[PDB]
RNA sequence: UAGCCUUUAUAAAUAAUAAUUAUUAUAUAAUAUAUUAUAUAAAGAAUGGUACAGCAAUUAAUAUAUAUUAGGGAACUAGUUUUUUAAUAAUAUUAAAUCUCGAAAUAUUUAAUUAUAUAUAAUAAAGAGUCAGAUUAUGUGCGAUAAGGUAAAUAAUCUAAAGGGAAACAGCCCAGAUUAAGAUAUAAAGUUCCUAAUAAAUAAUAAGUGAAAUAAAUAUUAAAAU
RNA sequence: AAUAUUUAAAAUCAAAUAUAUAUAUAUUUGUUAAUAGAUAAUAUACGGAUCUUAAUAAUAAGAAUUAUUUAAUUCCUUGGAAUAUUAUAUUUUAAAAUAUAAAUACUGAAUAUCUAAAUAUUAUUAUUAUA
RNA sequence: AUAAUUGAGGUCCCGCAUGAAUGACGUAAUGAUACAACAACUGUCUCCCCUUUAAGCUAAGUGAAAUUGAAAUCGUAGUGA
RNA sequence: CAAUCUCUAAUUGGUAGUUUUGAUGGUCAUUAUCAGCAAAAGUAUCUGAAUAAGUCCAUAAAUAAAUAUAUAAAAUU
RNA sequence: AUAUAUUUUAGUAAUAGAUAAAAAUAUGUACAGUAAAAUUGUAAGGAAAACAAUAAUAACUUUCUC
RNA sequence: GAAAGAAUUAAAUUAAUAUAAUGGUAUAACUGUGCGAUAAUUGUAACACAAACGAGUGAAACAAGUACGUAAGUAUGGCAUAAUGAACAAAUAACACUGAUUGUAAAGGUUAUUGAUAACGAAUAAAAGUUACGCUAGGGAAGGGUAAUAUAGCGAAAGAGUAGAUAUUGUAAGCUAUGUUUGCCACCUUCGACUCAACAUUUCCUCUUGGUUGUAAAAGCUAAGAAGGGUUUGACUGUUCGUCAAUUAAAAUGUUACGUGAGUUGGGUUAAAUACGAUGUGAAUCAGUAUGGUUCCUAUCUGCUGAAGGAAA
RNA sequence: GGCUACGUAGCUCAGUUGGUAGAGCACAUCACUCAUAAUGAUGGGGUCACAGGUUCGAAUCCCGUCGUAGCCACCA
């Protein structure tokens, strides 16, 4: 409903900022949630239009409508306030007016996201590559067995990554914070505290 | 147009003395916008929030299990003393005079009232 | 005026610059469950909140044949069910210059030790010039993730730096001309000829692709792996 | 063969290094190409020539492009050893055997060394005449 | 009005932003004023040609000038304050 | 009266000497807070601010609260 | 029971608690305590007036008691 | 087993803080309450932070006095970071320091206090415009870069096309090229006509060819090759352009310092004169209108057009 | 920072050199009239501008602030 138009109450202008590079190994919002086919950026980190995104989902629909029990799943929100100058103008002389609603898009992440109750794989996939040809990245269709993309040519399942429980990792290697904290719970600190 | 041109300047906000830094009575060990660090040992606070030294000595940071979830820094008297001082030992005390050897000097203090 | 430069000096002078030690844990050995030594591991005394990472709280976004709160319809005889409309909850998933609960490296930075003394800091007495800067790289603000643009941050060079390379070249890659000499090591860059110097190996290309200034979505044809 | 993906060393396998060690653990490395798309005004414009190989047939050429490498090739631990190569000499019948060598690729600055000369400072001397 | 007119004259009045001695309005005459039309005329033009004289050119005599870092002073592309 | 001299006042582009900021098409110039600011400190531009400041707050809630009531004392009665 | 005199009371006014998030003295010092939101209710009361209620007692001290 | 106390643990700083925002604050810096109303006091302040100077900030300690507290102690205004202004000249007090011959005085000094210079380190007590009649010293304290726009193309194809997205058409969004427009940047300080044109091809005509239920024919439409040749004369306007008239096989689009002023012109733009409308108190002014109106050049080199001499043939 | 002199009713205005709530004015009802309205009469609201003293007795004098502005000072 409101995410190409966010409802921020005190609507302020942004600086430009960059599309994080997720050099972590993030794969967040990477990976099929909602759905059972998606289309994920393939591409270089990119900033996508509110438009744009709209005129993807319009493509899309096309295709969810028809489908019994149809539906989208829109994976990511215009969050960033873009402002622009005129090109008449001249430089300096403050900062532009609000244009249009952006987002940045990493590597790897979904944009959006099909599920029908009769929906032929062929056809969602033939939906997200006319949804891409509306976009600025270069896109790809996910399934829930193709696995997670990270860089432009590298991979990931997230089956393997390991658990941990971190509470115990930081009892065995513990930080000067927590060993104070447990000094103090100890009796002869406790009692004579004397608050 | 209208442009939102103006700014106040960075407040010198750093800590000024370090750990195992000597420092003198008087001394100014952080400045700070309310306490980030606690006065400890051997150590004031002014109006500021700003950690001075009492006495002369070693700066020093630590925690106090007394305090948990407050930082402190204070002045150990010298470089041996772990600053975080144990509490039912002695206190660590400066006399910090010097004796009027000289006659008339200690006759003048005797008059002295 | 300070910053940066110069001259002459001063010491109960190393105060300067660089690094190490400093911590935590493990194993082994020796003393009294602790201490010391040895070895190994760990981005390893103190200060921090950027990247990254994250959705906690704040601010924002999405979904539920889930629950509650009321409303609009609707079927039988005001009660009731369903298809719901919003809010709230629950569960799952997401992001931000002015969010950071996790969190680097670089950084700031302390003592002693070692190394730099044909070297540094500090102080004293005196002379200046300069206050139009430029480019390159990285991280940003503005601009349109435009400018040989503009604004500052860090480093280098040019400025004021000749020499080799980058065809030619203020700012790039090497390297700092006291005067020669030209045997030996070379730097960056090169070795078919122009032009100082080359031989090999294994693959791929057939397009003169390309051969020191890489042009995109997309299309076609192959090639591997499943 | 056919259909449909992916173009990947994360997982997986293979190979290598480091800790107890014929194994385990940890780390490091290995996963497409071509063409089209393609484009303005003095004149082709990789700096220019020109570079893509070919048996018969050479004491002889066969990228001068792209990618990964080496300094003849293969094991052992920069070094040695073996292997064939190449060149040469000797002996025997243009070939065979023996042995010597080459294997340090090279060019390259006003860099560094060497080689000499000058000035300045520091520290030692020698000669000649605040010695 | 012209084959055809952003010009000219006539007329209309949302006069962006006329107006009465910073005079208002309509005429006769005048004007090397400005704009437009008709007639006549023509080398203005279609479209230039021929001719004449003074230069230009050559020979003799006299004899400038601005300019000038030094010049052994080509094209193209590239580069580059 | 008026004229002249001396003093005093009104008026004056008549006339003379001067001036017309730095930044911009009325608005900004001093101070504080956050971001920009890249985990010390500092850090700019006609950068973004739901920006904020030229202050505000005081002489006041008092007095009384142990020898007391008739009579007699004054070792506390 | 009633008359006069002399007194006494009635000026009727909130805090009764070291008060603790209604409003009021904004700088000192001493002593003490904890807010808010949301939720469930309740006369007019309704989304919005007021009042109530809404985390855990292991160990310790004293008191009574099987 | 029960009651009461002491409390501890968890949570919380989301409320509250005189006031912005940030940091801090429950050990409370927040809130209540007693006393008080004092420390919103007086002389010396080292040493630090910050820092060009001027200033600014924290502050131990010494001495005098005060308030609260049993005491320990705490208080030199406010939880902190804004709440501001130099000198000079005046003014008011206190000080007992100087007292221009001596004594008084005046006047000056010391100490405390007063009002502003917001262009806010404040030039004076006190200052606005105009010039196209202008003058001097200097500085530059279309080309180049960019490609938002513009022009052209490509991919995908919603949708028109009597039916069929792709004969022809092609929304909004996507990927490029160009340097032809309007901008932006600031390294760098004249429009039109005439004359002669050279080059490009993104082709208007002519030649070849693919597609065209939308090629029967003929006219077309669209696309590929193709730059050999060709591509206008008049009325209006300074105009390029545009409107129209009459033609043409066609009347293509650019580049060339938007080619060409040491080749011509000078209508536009343009200074001095003048008027009009508007603006201004005015001098005068205008992204206004109108009449008038100033540059010249014998060619040294390059280059090109022709013509000779010398030369090695 | 000091010094003035003014501020009655919804409108306009008296009153002022003391022993006062008064006027016509626009506004709503009756009235003469064929029907308006001019004219005749009904009544209307003042803390005599916030607010204190001297005479049994002040709207008027002595004023505590409030307001309109005006003036001086200071203007370095
Ligand atoms: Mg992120
Ligand atoms: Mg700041
Ligand atoms: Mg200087
Ligand atoms: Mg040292
Ligand atoms: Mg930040
Ligand atoms: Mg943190
Ligand atoms: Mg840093
Ligand atoms: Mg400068
Ligand atoms: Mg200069
Ligand atoms: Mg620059
Ligand atoms: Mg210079
Ligand atoms: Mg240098
Ligand atoms: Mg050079
Ligand atoms: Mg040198
Ligand atoms: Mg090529
Ligand atoms: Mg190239
Ligand atoms: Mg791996
Ligand atoms: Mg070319
Ligand atoms: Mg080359
Ligand atoms: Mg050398
Ligand atoms: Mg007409
Ligand atoms: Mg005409
Ligand atoms: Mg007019
Ligand atoms: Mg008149
Ligand atoms: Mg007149
Ligand atoms: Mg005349
Ligand atoms: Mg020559
Ligand atoms: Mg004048
Ligand atoms: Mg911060
Ligand atoms: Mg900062
Ligand atoms: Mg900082
Ligand atoms: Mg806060
Ligand atoms: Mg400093
Ligand atoms: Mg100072
Ligand atoms: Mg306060
Ligand atoms: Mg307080
Ligand atoms: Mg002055
Ligand atoms: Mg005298
Ligand atoms: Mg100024
Ligand atoms: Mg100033
Ligand atoms: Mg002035
Ligand atoms: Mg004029
Ligand atoms: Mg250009
Ligand atoms: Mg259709
Ligand atoms: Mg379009
Ligand atoms: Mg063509
Ligand atoms: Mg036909
Ligand atoms: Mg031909
Ligand atoms: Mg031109
Ligand atoms: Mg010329
Ligand atoms: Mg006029
Ligand atoms: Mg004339």
């Amino acid at each position: 409903k409101h995410e190409y138009a966010p409802r921020f109450k005190i609507v302020q202008k942004k600086q430009k900022g960059r599309v994080p590079v997720r050099t972590g190994g993030s794969i967040k919002g990477s990976t099929l949630q909602f759905g059972k086919y998606g289309l994920r950026l393939k591409s270089e980190g990119i900033r996508i239009s509110a438009q744009q995104l709209k005129e993807a989902d319009n493509a899309i629909m096309r295709y969810v409508r028809p489908l019994n029990n149809g539906h989208l799943w829109r994976r990511l929100c215009t969050n960033v306030a873009v402002c622009i100058k005129g090109n008449e103008t001249r430089m300096g002389k403050g900062k532009g007016g609000f244009d249009h609603w952006m987002v940045r898009v990493p590597t790897g992440k979904i944009l959006f996201e099909i599920n029908g109750d009769d929906l032929h794989e062929k056809v969602a996939r033939e939906a997200f590559r006319k949804a891409g040809t509306k976009l600025p990245g270069v896109y790809e269709f996910v399934s829930l067995d193709s696995l997670v993309r990270v860089g432009l040519h590298s991979f990931k399942n997230p089956k393997d990554d390991p658990v941990k429980n971190f509470y115990d990792e930081n009892a065995k290697k513990p930080s000067k914070k927590y060993l104070n904290i447990l000094k103090s719970q100890e009796p002869q600190y406790k009692l004579f505290r004397g608050r | 147009s209208r442009t939102s041109m103006k700014d106040s300047a960075g407040r010198r906000l750093g800590p000024k003395k370090y750990e195992g830094q000597d420092v003198s009575t008087g001394e100014i060990i952080m400045r700070q916008r309310g306490t980030k660090f606690y006065p400890g040992e051997n150590v004031g606070i002014g109006k500021d929030h700003s950690i001075f030294a009492l006495e002369p000595g070693v700066v020093r940071y630590y925690l106090d299990p007394f305090h948990p979830k407050r930082k402190f820094i204070g002045v150990a008297l010298r470089r041996d003393l772990k600053l975080p001082s144990p509490h039912f030992e002695p206190t660590v005390r400066r006399f910090g005079r010097f004796e009027l050897t000289n006659k008339r000097a200690a006759y003048k203090e005797e008059n002295s009232i």
